[PDB]
């Protein structure tokens, strides 16, 4: 494990209810920074259908975290889903044998992988064409750098949810659905 | 399932505790004050959240030992009651064990 | 009642179906 | 200037019981299908709630103290209960607050008014029962705050029929800052004794930063007079059947059941009886068999 | 019996420990100090007992 996957805000919206000195815009479906009347945070401002009891301005989940905010002048109910949070997991065959790796992102669709790792100088510049091919979507995230086959072998390196991976055959990393044993009657 | 969901809900509900500091929001600590005197408040919050994480992990280790004792018993019962016939009294049910 | 039932898409026995329905597993997103 | 009103009838207070009433929203927050524990100032469940009635002539205008917030309610048909005064001295020596909810404007005034000691609500009523005189105060020396909110509209007719309105009002003072919560609802005609069993939540309406010291309050009526009412401004009046209910708020913990729409539909008082206290410490609305 | 009684005597003799605070009797902190600078020793005692 190397917990790295943090997607980043593209822009900021400091929308105010047709008032104090300014209002910016409303944005949907993308990873943004929001400050609705002093509510600084990072999220995805997708719309919703929650009846919101007109004096109320905030919404909370089970764990008292800010969930749905009304539009302050358009008066429409918008969810907060903070775009963040994966884990990078690294599949290697051992460095004495090869130096090529495969990378698992633990909980995402990787229609939306390619944006960012960002801490100090770790950076998008690996990623901008290393998405490419060899992208396989599992139920344990999605896996980059390994090629799916229809054979069924013994488990060598356990990815998860019934998927294992190995290194063989112009050698490469393969990923397969693991086999339980020899068939018998 | 109830113990696992209960421990996770306890761990996420302990993020709103101040532990004696003035706030539970980090930007309100970095606004409204100055950093050499906010430094002791964020050390108070970091030490409180670290003790919350450590006391989560300790009960997870104790419960994992309990589940491991139960799983070793289930592996013994599968080897001895399912894959064979047992002579041990009340190990595979009440009465003389058939299968 | 213990052998697998080939009609259902999950090839489980009827007893395993009742054991799966009686254990009930959003707070997950929070 | 006013003439002091006389022929008042003194009665012992008639009491009743508050049948799970007076639960508001403490916060500006939508919550969905959760159970939240709020420690605030409420009317306790099954509390000992006062009653006054107005038809000599059954004059109920007491000077009541305002200790820590007041539940006020009225089951009513033709808008007789219209106003409130608040304060300590009420005689142009200290700042006094005034709310008047008439058919024209919801008027809030904070000033050193020289109130009449039992104020005139004269109402020289012909076939249109219109207010012709307003002698509640007389003067204003040096004072700041006045405010008018959005009114809602009343008939101002002398109805003697059936009650259908149930007005509910909550008055609070937090950090020099006056909160008015409300619920106005239609009520069925029933036996005219008390408020019935039921539950409803109370959305906030009027929130105001006055910052004065409030000790007592007193209700401003709207008396109606007619050709069956002979007499002067202090003795001769017949109002018709009206009633109001005064309950007092206490620092209590409640357990609130928010619905999927954000309206709380059920509450649990936490120090009433041990079964509800078990429901508090389990954070549930049903309790499985056992010992806790 | 010995380990249970010894753990309970350890728990009741840990109520005499200052844990860096100015005293171990609570009214000594709540008298003779202003409560904004008495709150810190209360937080030290509440943490250390906890
Ligand atoms: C992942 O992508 C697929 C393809 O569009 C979609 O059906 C699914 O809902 C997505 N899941 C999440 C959690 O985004
Ligand atoms: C091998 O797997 C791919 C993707 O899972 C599938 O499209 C293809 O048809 C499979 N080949 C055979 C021979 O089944
Ligand atoms: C309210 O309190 C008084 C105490 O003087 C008591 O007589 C009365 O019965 C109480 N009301 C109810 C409904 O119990
Ligand atoms: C709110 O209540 C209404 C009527 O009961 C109904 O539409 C639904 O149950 C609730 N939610 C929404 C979003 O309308």
């Amino acid at each position: 494990q190397t917990s790295n996957f943090r997607v980043q805000p593209t822009e900021s919206i400091v929308r105010f209810p047709c008032g104090p000195k300014k209002s910016t815009n409303l944005v949907k479906n993308k990873c943004v920074n929001f400050n609705f009347n002093g509510l600084k945070g990072t999220g995805v401002l997708t719309e919703s259908n929650k009846k919101f009891l007109p004096f109320q301005q905030f919404g909370r989940d089970i764990a008292d975290t800010t969930d749905a905010v009304r539009d302050p002048q358009t008066l429409e109910i918008l969810d907060i889903t903070p775009c963040s949070f994966g884990g990078v997991s690294v599949i290697t065959p051992g460095t004495n044998t090869s130096n090529q790796v495969a990378v698992l992102y633990q909980g995402v669709n990787c229609t939306e992988v390619p944006v960012a790792i960002h801490a100090d100088q770790l950076t998008p510049t690996w990623r901008v064409y290393s998405t490419g091919s060899n992208v396989f979507q599992t139920r344990a995230g999605c896996l980059i750098g390994a090629e799916y086959v229809n054979n069924s072998y013994e488990c060598d390196i356990p990815i998860g949810a019934g998927i294992c991976a190995s290194y063989q055959t112009s050698q490469s990393i393969i990923a397969y659905t693991m086999s339980l044993g020899a068939e018998n009657s | 399932v109830n113990h696992n969901a209960q421990a996770l809900n306890t761990l996420v509900k302990q993020l709103s505790s101040k532990f004696g500091a003035i706030s539970s929001v980090l930007n309100d600590i970095f606004s409204r004050l100055d950093p050499p005197e906010a430094e002791v408040q964020i050390d108070r919050l970091i030490t409180g959240r670290l003790q919350s994480l450590q006391t989560y992990v300790t009960q997870q280790l104790i419960r994992a030992a309990e589940i491991r004792a139960s799983a070793n018993l289930a592996a013994t019962k599968m080897s001895e009651c399912v894959l064979g016939q047992s002579k041990r009294v009340d190990f595979c049910g009440k009465g003389y064990h058939l299968m | 009642q213990i052998l697998p039932d080939p009609s259902k898409p999950s090839k489980r026995s009827p007893i395993e179906d009742l054991l799966f329905n009686k254990v009930t597993l959003d707070l997950i997103c929070a | 200037q006013c003439v002091n009103l006389t022929t008042r009838t003194q009665l012992p207070p008639a009491y009743t019981n508050s049948f799970t009433r007076g639960v508001y929203y403490p916060d500006k927050v939508f919550r969905s299908s959760v159970l939240h524990s709020t420690q605030d100032l409420f009317l306790p469940f099954f509390s000992n709630v006062t009653w006054f009635h107005v038809i000599t002539k059954r004059f109920d205008n007491p000077v009541l103290p305002f200790n820590d917030g007041v539940y006020f309610a009225s089951i009513e048909k033709s808008n007789i209960i219209r106003g409130w005064i608040f304060g300590t001295t009420l005689d142009s020596k200290t700042q006094s607050l005034l709310i008047v909810n008439n058919a024209t404007n919801v008027v809030i005034k904070v000033c050193e008014f020289q109130f009449c000691n039992d104020p005139f609500l004269d109402h020289k009523n012909n076939k249109s029962w219109m207010e012709s005189e307003f002698r509640v105060y007389s003067s204003a020396n040096n004072c700041t705050f006045e405010y008018v909110s959005q009114p809602f509209l009343m008939d101002l007719e002398g109805k003697q029929g059936n009650f259908k309105n149930l007005r509910e009002f909550v008055f609070k003072n937090i950090d020099g800052y006056f909160k008015i919560y409300s619920k106005h609802t239609p009520i069925i005609v029933r036996e005219p004794e008390d408020l019935p069993q039921g539950f409803s939540a109370l959305e906030p309406l009027v929130d105001l930063p006055i910052g004065i010291n409030i000790t007592r309050f007193q209700t401003l009526l709207a008396l109606h007079r007619s050709y069956l009412t002979p007499g002067d401004s202090s003795s001769g009046w017949t109002a018709g059947a009206a009633a109001y209910y005064v309950g007092y708020l206490q620092p209590r913990t409640f357990l609130l059941k928010y619905n999927e729409n954000g309206t709380i539909t059920d509450a649990v008082d936490c120090a009433l009886d041990p079964l509800s206290e078990t429901k508090c410490t389990l954070k549930s609305f049903t309790v499985e068999k056992g010992i806790y």
